[PDB]
């Protein structure tokens, strides 16, 4: 679970 | 219809009319798109006598021809846009932003424009050289619409290339000087001021969490998510790419976009006829099934769930792809409840065939969501009941297979997925 | 969409 960034 | 030869003995003349009239047949000559002699304007050395030329302030026609045949020049490959700035060019147009004449000034709104647009260097030499202040002074008046419609369209795209590109970002110092008149274009009800200052927007909340809270904080969030609704595709792409950009970050910056309501649109993004919509709404639906559990709650009370089942149904893989990413954030940090009502919406199946996909990422995301709700179904003591689940449609078969392969991560999974639950 | 060159 971690947000990816373009 | 000139020669270069021609304008170059007409530039050579030291006559002021002679050099008006060959500067208006370069400018002639740079407009026409199929192909424009522009590295042959640059190999005769015109370009330093277009930069003087625009600071004759006593012969206003020879800045704008200057100003145009430069601006032309300048929208080409960076060899030749460094050949304006080389010329001196960026403070001489600078000065012309304080032309009496509009379409002068506009015009040096365009060039600044096509100088910022060749990337991150350009684009700091003009902020630099003092182009913001002026710039936005142009825009100074207390309602937009008495601008012609033209001239704020030049603007709004030349504020848009000052916000553009990373490596580094823009000075944040001038993106603060900015983003005021950027909120004020945003709310203007012309459909290309619209779009090019949600293309600014995407571009400032794209990076480091501290400037997308830069941008959330001026209260572009709602507006963004009215825009998120237009009918017209050229507002929504940047506006969902803008909205996708913003839940990247913190939590809070991500319930700042539900609250603004973003998710009620989801349905028809997910389904868009268009591409890269569906993949860009797929890859923000996966940041935010990445949030906290009460932000994927949203997502299950919105009825999204069954539109990502079917994006990882029936999409673009690449679409696919960000569908897979969305489930696994989804399985890792939702609830038990969650979980199974995520199966209940049937994704087993579609998850199991694209086990069998060409792509080494792809099966790692899926077979690590298959973990998850196995991690799930532990805590329900039903593991047999998705053993003979994953068994019914093909799954194992894929599982079995991916057991040995290349890629040392999938078939650690695999194995571990076997004989933790089929054996 | 970076560059913009005016046409007649």
């Amino acid at each position: 679970e971690e947000k990816r960034k373009r | 219809n000139w020669s270069v030869e021609d304008i170059v003995k007409g530039i050579n003349s030291n006559n002021l009319e002679s050099q008006l009239q060959a500067t208006q047949a370069a400018r002639k000559l740079l407009s026409r798109e199929k192909q424009p002699p522009i590295d042959n304007i640059i190999r005769a050395g015109l370009i330093p006598k277009f930069v003087s030329f625009l600071g004759k302030t006593d012969c206003s026609p020879i800045q704008f021809e200057s100003a145009w045949a430069l601006t032309n020049i300048a929208s080409g490959t960076s060899e030749q846009t460094k050949a304006v700035v080389d010329g001196g060019a960026i403070p001489a147009f600078i000065s012309l932003l304080a032309s009496p004449h509009a379409h002068i000034s506009e015009q040096a709104v365009w060039a600044l424009g096509n100088i910022a647009g060749d990337g991150s260097a350009f684009r700091d030499l003009v902020i630099k050289h003092g182009a913001i202040d002026p710039l936005l002074a142009l825009l100074a008046v207390p309602d937009l619409s008495t601008l012609a419609c033209g001239y704020l369209r030049n603007l709004t795209w030349t504020l848009s290339n000052l916000c553009r590109n990373k490596n580094p970002a823009p000075p944040l110092d001038a993106v603060e000087q900015i983003l005021p008149t950027l909120v004020r274009l945003l709310h203007h009800n012309d459909p290309e001021v619209l779009a090019d200052s949600c293309w600014a927007i995407s571009y400032l909340t794209d990076g480091p969490n501290e400037r997308i809270e830069m941008v959330v904080k001026k209260g572009v969030v709602p507006q963004l998510v009215k825009l998120l609704g237009a009918t017209e595709l050229p507002i929504v792409t940047p506006a969902l790419r803008a909205i996708g950009n913003i839940v990247t970050g913190t939590d809070e910056q991500t319930q700042k976009v539900i609250d603004a309501g973003a998710l009620a649109v989801f349905p028809s993004l997910l389904t868009n006829p268009k591409t890269n919509i569906q993949k860009e709404a797929t890859w923000t639906m996966s940041n935010i099934t990445a949030g906290r559990q009460d932000q994927i709650q949203q997502v299950v009370n919105h009825g999204l769930v069954p539109f990502l089942v079917g994006v990882l149904s029936k999409a673009d893989f690449k679409t696919q792809k960000e569908a897979a990413w969305a489930i696994t954030n989804y399985t890792s940090g939702g609830t038990v409840e969650q979980i199974v009502y995520l199966v209940h919406c049937g994704i087993i199946e579609p998850l199991m065939n694209l086990l069998s996909a060409k792509d080494t990422k792809i099966i790692q995301v899926i077979l690590d969501a298959i973990s998850n709700i196995f991690q799930a179904a532990e805590k329900l003591g039903e593991t047999e009941k998705l053993s003979i689940m994953i068994e019914e449609c093909g799954g194992l078969d894929k599982i079995e297979a991916l057991q040995r392969h290349e890629n040392e991560s999938v078939y650690k999974a695999s194995l571990n997925l076997i004989e933790k639950y089929f054996s | 969409q970076r560059k913009r060159q005016k046409l007649m």
